[PDB]
């Protein structure tokens, strides 16, 4: 019985209330097809969890047949490495190597960092980093004078302890907009994005399969377009797990049946 | 031991394969690359020729090599192209590796799940996938796209065709039976045969290797041939380093080039090899 760790993240993980007698909402989409729902406990009571990583994590449970109980990360992080001298990481990855999940299905970026500790399946999602902004600022981009410039009249951030963080942090030539960023990441992309929205904050710097998304949906706002880099989201388990090798041979079979492709027309597009 | 036997296969821009300077040395961005050449098409017998091997992937296996500390004896492969099981006996770069002449193939190598149940990947270095060139203008979503799967329930119906015998081929024939029955009248030579048929409105539409179209389209004069959006490709996937099943250096192989897409290396080569002067 594996224990699946995950972390909301529209559209991959909507986590919604729980019915009262403890059921989920049936639902189905505007194309007639079911929406599966999986009961998630989380910051402590159990909610209902689906969208484009719950369907996928059904498809991996029925393909090579486990079963499973879902939780959402106690810290809500998704996870970089920190000073205590040992270190430690916190969010969806720190649970992975202490043994509080068996397994992260999420948009969990594929890096050299994580790598180096947790085995990866190969990438399920193609997608970058973009900028979102509220439409009416507007910037050209990544190499924009008010971005490469950092000054508190212009605010823009990421997500605290991400792979947007850690990419930022790694590279010397970013130490400037790191510098500016640091002071302002926000704890969550729900956080950041509303802020967009409350003229708050000004330029998001997210996962593209997000950002674009929620441009396509809370029209108020857009993104840039330009990606700037690019990644990969895959599954995250422990080194050797016995599930490693079929788990990514699950996701390369669903790439070439178009089961993920039909995942982008319910979730993503 | 850390001296490796490495296979390859020549497609431009990921491999290009020169002569050696006559003086019968390789210099430049080129690395030696030994190609047995058979004596005639009746016998097993040949030579081994001795060539300069430069590209998108050469300068990948150069930056392994540093990395990754060890030293190689490349050479290409002489029969097949990337690996196709052929009544259980795969040929191609994945062929010289699963029977062990080669220890690694480094190449513009899809990674597909029938080839990871005999080969290991590496982390995909290059996105890819199955995609479709057209002349600007033409609306087409991606290979999912109505116009494709029901071709006759569009007046004129569209003529698109891929080139058989290989992995677009044989995903679309799984997929979608019927877009495969249709396109078959309009199989192509290959990419430059037919990028012209597009061009002179013969095909409405090329469906192939996504890297290879986005390649294409960036170097092409007047920039009126286009590819759908990164968003629309089907079997999305990429080009990685196939090694031997249980390989001790994927691990190795694997940091590396994540590291290389980290640091910006990696943004680096395919603007140096891949971005052209279209968009
Ligand atoms: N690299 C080639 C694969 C390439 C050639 C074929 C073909 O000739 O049809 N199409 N693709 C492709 C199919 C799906 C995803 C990505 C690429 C290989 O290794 O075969």
């Amino acid at each position: 019985r594996l224990k699946i760790v995950t972390i909301h993240q529209e559209p991959f993980v909507y986590v919604k209330p729980t019915m009262s007698d403890g059921t989920c909402k049936e639902e189905f989409t505007v194309n007639g097809d079911p929406v599966k729902k999986v009961i998630c406990t989380g910051p402590t009571v159990p909610q209902c969890c689906y969208g484009f990583c719950i369907d996928l994590l059904i498809k991996l449970a029925r393909t090579m047949n486990f079963t499973y109980e879902v939780h959402l990360v106690a810290d809500g992080k998704f996870g970089t490495q920190e000073r205590v001298n040992k270190k430690e990481w916190n969010g969806m990855m720190g649970e992975l190597l202490s043994g509080q999940a068996d397994m992260i299905v999420a948009p969990l970026t594929i890096n050299n960092e994580r790598a180096q500790y947790i085995e990866f399946s190969k990438p399920f999602k193609y997608q970058g980093l973009t900028i979102l902004v509220k439409k009416g600022t507007r910037i050209t981009g990544i190499n924009d004078p008010r971005l490469r410039n950092p000054s508190d009249k212009f605010i823009y951030a990421t997500v605290k302890q991400s792979s947007v963080d850690i990419y930022f942090r790694r590279q010397v030539e970013l130490s400037t907009m790191y510098r500016h960023m640091e002071k302002h990441n926000y704890e969550s992309a729900a956080e950041a994005i509303q802020a967009v929205r409350d003229n708050k904050l000004h330029a998001f710097i997210w996962d593209s399969a997000v950002l674009e998304f929620e441009a396509s949906q809370k029209c108020d706002l857009v993104t840039t377009g330009e990606l700037f880099f690019r990644s990969g989201f895959g599954i995250g388990m422990r080194k050797d797990s016995p599930w490693k090798q079929n788990v990514s041979l699950s996701i390369l079979k669903s790439h070439e049946n178009g089961f993920m492709e039909d995942l982008d027309k319910t979730w993503v597009r | 031991d850390n001296h490796l036997s490495i296979v390859t296969l020549e497609e431009a821009p990921f491999v290009i394969v020169e002569d050696i300077d006559p003086t019968e040395t390789c210099v430049r961005n080129t690395v030696p690359c030994r190609k047995f050449v058979k004596i005639n098409n009746s016998t097993n017998e040949g030579m081994n020729v001795k060539k300069c091997c430069k590209g998108f992937c050469i300068d990948i296996l150069k930056k392994l090599s540093r990395t990754v500390k060890f030293t190689y004896d490349l050479y290409l492969v002489t029969n097949g192209k990337h690996g196709k099981k052929v009544n259980n006996v795969w040929n191609g770069m994945i062929g010289e590796v699963v029977y062990q002449r080669a220890v690694m193939a480094v190449g513009s190598l899809t990674i597909n799940e029938e080839r990871s149940e005999v080969v290991d990947f590496s982390v995909p270095f290059v996105e890819t996938g199955i995609s479709v060139m057209v002349s600007r203008g033409t609306q087409v979503t991606g290979l999912s796209d109505k116009k494709f799967q029901r071709p006759h329930d569009y007046s004129p119906p569209f003529r698109f065709g891929t080139v058989p015998n290989g992995s677009t081929e044989r995903n679309i024939r799984n997929n979608y039976p019927y877009m495969h029955q249709y396109m078959t009248r309009f199989n192509q030579r290959g990419v430059e045969d037919a990028l012209v048929s597009l061009k002179t409105g013969k095909l409405d539409a090329f469906i192939y290797d996504a890297a290879v179209l986005n390649y294409k389209a960036g170097r092409d004069e007047g920039c009126k041939l286009v590819t759908i959006g990164s968003g629309y490709i089907f079997a999305t996937t990429g080009y990685g380093i196939a090694l031997q099943k249980g390989s001790p250096w994927k691990r190795q192989i694997d940091l590396a080039l994540l590291q290389f897409v980290g640091d910006g290396e990696m943004e680096e080569l395919e603007t140096l090899w891949l971005t052209g002067i279209c968009h």
